[PDB]
């Protein structure tokens, strides 16, 4: 009874679209992406980026997937580089032998974004 | 098709086999997404959204633990794994002994480092890892370390080309082999690894002896140390895997 | 009336939809637009330098790999798309509804052709 | 002497006792010192230097695992533990179930928070913890939640008065009690805890089911969530522990 | 076979005095302590601190023991506060109800340093 | 000559060393100084503002707690210090060789009072 009422008074039911919008903007900050670099990865303009704070990012949309893939890229980079931010930034902005080129440049296209993400997932010992 | 599987006539050598496996994986994935949001409740919802974009888990791996099912869902590196290619279902790769799992893990730390044409500016990557153990038992097994298949060990454990082992992997997969052991190509102690084609290879549904590890990756070495108990680092120099100068990759 | 880059990509997507027997909702979920934008491709075209154009090019490449793998036999291309697959994690057309799955189906077809 | 031990006739109720225990502990101690040096080898040497300045491990706890021996070496808070005082050997405190262990851990997160006259800045602390399980068996045990001693459960589960349980602990210690279970004062589901006087209570050699946890501590709640697998947070409001708008402590 | 490649020429044996000096100066910087505040905790002058970088901090000395306790204070604070530097510094410079006062002021004396360390050790899970 | 804090502390710790039967090497390991510097306390003094002075004060408080607990029986105070204790983690004199053990022995003696 004490646990039931205590949890009910503080329970948070967050919005999916608002959580994704907050997550991709936070990933953009930590990865050092400009407003236009993010726009070229998820495929919107900069007006829709600032519009995320009022509406959120529709998760079930095609833009949501690209944003989800972008968060997964940050997620795998964090785990692979132990959260060292500038090493994560270095990987995205440095030409790569195993990838077709600079990962951030590849992520500007959907086929390159999947290639960067698939590489980071596979090189994790988690597989 | 694999003619090494034909010379050995491995279909006659498919036999039941049991054993244990140990595997080193990364953590901090959940810590990563916690940095993006404000509450654990938001982080749990974000992790659910990220799950919907992942490649789907094979149906037989669904009832397994997260650490046991995850390797079966992601495709390997685009040059394929040693016994599996990009267009084939992923394999569960693990080692028989912990020292071999650290050697394999230390090698792929160098692979990540070597991919960047310019090394990371910090000169040293401090990451957190976890090892776990699991029991595996298959009715249809193969030992590539056995004398019938050991005559091709130079081609199966070659450091920089997967053609012969990948064709052998597709041959074993089509022949119904559920799991197989093989000699590690990176372990200095010549330890043996094990690969699982099917999630039904696991005896249990849970991993055992989850142990956190501290990892230190530099341009010269990779070092591992327990993160929860006192201990001395186990160091793996790059020279364990470098050939004629720089790290090879297929 | 005279060719443009957006007009040719449009017909390639429309023709691939007719050939593979895709519904208007299945095509909409693969390239990431609404069903009203599908009909606007024939009166205008599909912007090549857009995420929809990128996904459309990949889907059209999947129809290519299906055409070369099945020699143009239309029924087996449709049967492959709607049958659960061993080497894939599920049904190919269902996988193409997601971004990583569309790339995954194309990489699988390209390796076996 | 203990009035609760003189009453109830405690010596008559001493009997063998067995069970399992769960304990939630902090990690990141080794990560902490790794930030001070450059290499894992330097960190291993520094941890050895830090070990030499610590209070010595009791002779019977030395052969135990690091996670089992450490609670026996440090003194408790200056106001003592519930059943032990600053001048007596420390006890190994744990819970019988995981949810009770999380409640006791969440309470001491609030204790740390409430000690500062000004609350921590940013109003949120993201820390990492680990839980483990272990078997315990003694030939001389006591159940304080049992009918004989449960007549004093109000005095044994008091939220900010340790005098009666601390005197009972000394009386059980002198009477040769090796371990005892008791009703938790903080668990809202009224879970039971267990305390060990001696390291010989542990049946096994190694702690089991080591599980990493993510902890989020705010002014209003403490939340726990697995760090390695998909899960949903378990939330512990401050309202579970507050009395009159203040956190109670002896 | 080749286990000697990593069994040697990759493992170094550092000096204990140099490691302690390096660790206590890094703990000073992370906790935001001045050289005089550090000098009052371990009981040396600011000139003697400048020798640690060239000579080290001898571990067999009482000065070194106090430096070990100080590092353990940073070590416990990091684990307790998840490495959040602004919270670790806030703890040291804020009046504390459970301790006799502000922890940094208490650590200026030997008995206060032990008092702060014992509190941080006991409030940890693992006690 | 005028009384001074350094001379007062030196006289106190030297009087505690006498009654407890501590050698110069045992006292040196408790206050963290060399055996030669102990002999200079008589002529000059022990710095109160020093860490050695703080530890010397802690040692005096230990002697004061032993004197009050054993009623001044000098032979019983020496027996307590060099016998392994049932409630403590080791021999009290050995515990006092480190900073945290020196405080712990004083905390133990004040509580049993």
């Amino acid at each position: 009874d004490l646990n039931w009422i205590s949890s009910a008074l503080i329970k948070e039911r967050p919005s999916a679209d608002a959580v994704l919008a907050k997550a991709v903007l936070a990933a953009r900050e930590q990865l050092g992406l400009t407003q236009l670099e993010l726009a070229g990865i998820v495929g919107v303009d900069r007006s829709a980026i600032s519009r995320w704070k009022t509406q959120g990012l529709r998760v079930d949309s095609k833009t949501g997937e690209l944003a989800l893939l972008l968060v997964r890229v940050y997620r795998a980079l964090y785990a692979l580089f132990g959260g060292q931010q500038e090493d994560m930034r270095h990987f995205l902005r440095t030409p790569n032998h195993h990838l077709a080129g600079e990962p951030l440049a590849l992520m500007g296209q959907v086929q390159g974004l999947v290639h960067v993400l698939e590489y980071l997932d596979a090189i994790r010992g988690k597989v | 098709p694999s003619e090494i599987w034909r010379q050995c006539k491995g279909e006659r050598h498919i036999r039941p086999l049991q054993g244990r496996l140990v595997r080193l994986v990364e953590s901090q994935e959940q810590v990563a997404t916690l940095q993006l949001v404000d509450t654990l409740e938001e982080q749990a919802l974000l992790e659910e959204l990220l799950e919907s974009s992942k490649p789907p888990v094979p149906a037989d791996a669904e009832p397994l633990h997260y650490l046991l099912k995850t390797p079966f869902r992601y495709p390997p590196l685009r040059w394929g794994s040693r016994f599996g290619r990009r267009h084939e279902p992923s394999l569960f790769y693990a080692a028989l002994k912990l020292e071999t799992a650290m050697a394999e893990s230390a090698y792929y730390r160098c692979v990540l480092w070597s991919g960047m044409v310019v090394p990371p500016p910090s000169g040293r990557i401090l990451s957190e890892h976890a090892s776990f153990e699991a029991g595996w038992k298959v009715e249809r097994g193969i030992r590539l370390q056995a004398p019938p298949f050991s005559d091709h060990e130079a081609a199966l454990t070659d450091i920089a080309d997967y053609r012969a082992p990948q064709e052998l992997g597709s041959a074993m997969r089509s022949a119904g082999v559920q799991a197989f052991e093989y000699r590690s190509a990176r372990c200095p102690e010549r330890g043996c690894n094990v690969a699982l084609f099917t999630p039904a290879a696991f005896t249990e549904k849970r991993p055992r002896n989850l142990t956190p590890w501290l990892c230190e990756t530099t341009a010269g070495y990779v070092a591992f140390k327990p993160a929860h108990v006192p201990g001395s680092p186990k160091i793996f120099s790059w020279e364990l895997f470098l050939v004629d100068g720089k790290l090879p990759h297929p």
